């Protein structure tokens, strides 16, 4: 499911090794670190994330997210 | 059209360069601060160009004023040099359109890069020297000069010229440091590793300061202008893009991150960073 | 074959770590993970990519591309 | 604990393969190898950043690490 | 041997996962994977490339090459 | 020891897989793979580097770099 949409407001590595984004007022997290340089890369230049999951609540978990330029 | 660049005085030297770039160009609506402007050259038909007089090296001289520059407009490139008393124009071989009425055409070997200048001047521009005494040296061996092919004191010559001609009207830094020689105290100009990054870049600072509006700071490449007015005592004469010089690839002239412009394809080459983690062998 | 020459519309980091890009209307994924930050960074600037593959139907998969300056 | 929050004054790789950045005039290192490039980034981009460690003191080792854009 | 110097005229992703360059009219490749977000870089930022190899044939490997500011 | 400080001139991947750099008018290589894309992001935003080690002759290794914007 489309869980949020919108720019990242703050990453956060995390000391488990996981990466954390806030996108629409929520939080989520993930294990891929291939997604740690490309989430940051949309925070920084201003990209519309997608973040796609099964589970959709704050806090939750997310390893399929879309990226567009704005 | 015709215009001079008068090495007089420090005064003289400025009210030339300006007057050129007021007739060359337009300044931005959102970079300027009184008569100190970062310009647009207004678009000219192809081959188009400007003969600039070079006047003033020596005012103990009324005969040091027959060199001129042919200095195609869109681009401030030095097309080639023509000695009025021989009414000879040497031209560089890169500039085959570029053509003068009632002026002895001679066409050289070798183009007007700085690479191809540099190696056979056997002289870099980073640190290269120039002095009121030096400018006289290369006056005279350009006035001195005969044939098709350049030689190492002609390339050192037109190096030295570029520098306080075409790239002083560029670059206001490179005016303000270059003015200093014309003193009577006669010091020399050192053309710092700065100042040539400086004339390397132009073709990306043309690409992105167009879009400025009032950002905090502009990024382009290794150059770094931390406010506006970093900006204006940096930058005279840009570009018009919008020419082959103002695009490397892609299509986005900048990015806004934090109130700093940046050139996107600065952001995008260090953004394509793999996560470290895969820096592996053989596991 | 040349399948897709284009601006990246957008990108997809995808659940089985794949990487979709959007080029000229038509979607395609990579198995390779040095080409995510690649194109990527292709997608920020508005690089043309040419997506090249044996298979160059929408959806298909590839793991040939160029990177123009055009 | 939130350790130290600001931009990041310099950053260097030290000869243990450690990662330090000094932030609100004190400094912290990181053996997180992930960590080296988006730091970086961040430092480059004059992002804001916040040292999350168990150890605050100045010189301290961290691995939290949040990044926000002003 | 240096055998082309200039910028990058294209870079190019290729099945086998090697990465190929175009500089002054001849197309070079190279194993290193190291060298894939390099070259990249080197192509947006429009550095001047030097090649430099025991075999200098357009459509041979290399693996050592400078990057030059101008 | 502090042995060069400034803006990289250029840089140069080696047949080795060592990475070389410019700095203050020396060279000085490194054989950690993880300074060669921080280095490399260095030299094309010009940030200052400061090159340090045991061994500061020209041509000479070293495992330990500070990065400045100013």
């Amino acid at each position: 499911a489309d869980c949020a949409k919108g720019k990242i407001e703050f990453s956060k590595y995390n000391e488990n090794d996981t990466f954390t984004v806030k996108v629409a007022g929520k939080e989520y997290w993930t294990n891929r670190w291939n997604l740690q340089p490309l989430l940051q890369s949309a925070q920084l230049t201003g990209m519309t994330v997608t973040i796609k999951s099964s589970t959709c609540a704050s806090g939750s978990g997310f390893a399929e997210v879309q990226f567009n330029n704005d | 059209q015709e215009f001079t660049i008068d090495f007089s005085t420090q005064q003289s030297y400025v009210s030339s360069l300006n007057s050129i770039r007021t007739a060359i160009s337009t300044p931005l609506e959102h970079i300027s601060q009184g008569a100190t402007s970062v310009s647009v050259i207004n678009h000219t038909p192809p081959g188009s160009y400007i003969s600039v007089g070079i006047r003033g090296l020596d005012v103990y001289q009324a005969h040091f004023d027959h060199l001129r520059l042919i200095i195609e407009q869109n681009n401030l490139y030095v097309a080639g040099f023509v000695n009025t008393a021989t009414n000879t124009f040497y031209r560089f071989s890169d500039f085959a359109h570029i053509s003068l009425p009632g002026v002895t055409t001679i066409s050289m070997t070798t183009d007007s890069s700085y690479t191809t200048l540099q190696r056979v001047a056997a002289l870099e521009r980073s640190g290269m020297q120039i002095s009121r005494h030096s400018l006289v040296s290369s006056y005279l061996a350009l006035m001195e000069f005969s044939g098709n092919t350049m030689t190492r004191e002609a390339s050192r010559a037109v190096l030295r010229f570029v520098t306080v001609t075409a790239q002083a009207l560029r670059f206001r830094q490179i005016q303000r440091e270059f003015r200093q020689a014309l003193s009577e105290t006669a010091p020399v100009y050192t053309m710092t590793p700065e100042d040539v990054d400086l004339t390397l870049n132009w073709g990306r600072i043309s690409n992105v300061l167009p879009e400025y509006r009032g950002e905090d700071g502009v990024r382009v490449g290794r150059i770094s202008f931390n406010n506006i007015s970093a900006i204006l005592g940096t930058v005279a004469v840009i570009l018009n893009c919008h020419q082959p010089e103002c695009q490397i690839t892609g299509d986005r002239p900048v990015i806004k991150i934090n109130n700093t412009l940046w050139e996107s394809n600065t952001a995008a080459a260090f953004l394509n960073r793999k996560s470290q983690s895969l820096y592996t062998t053989g596991e």
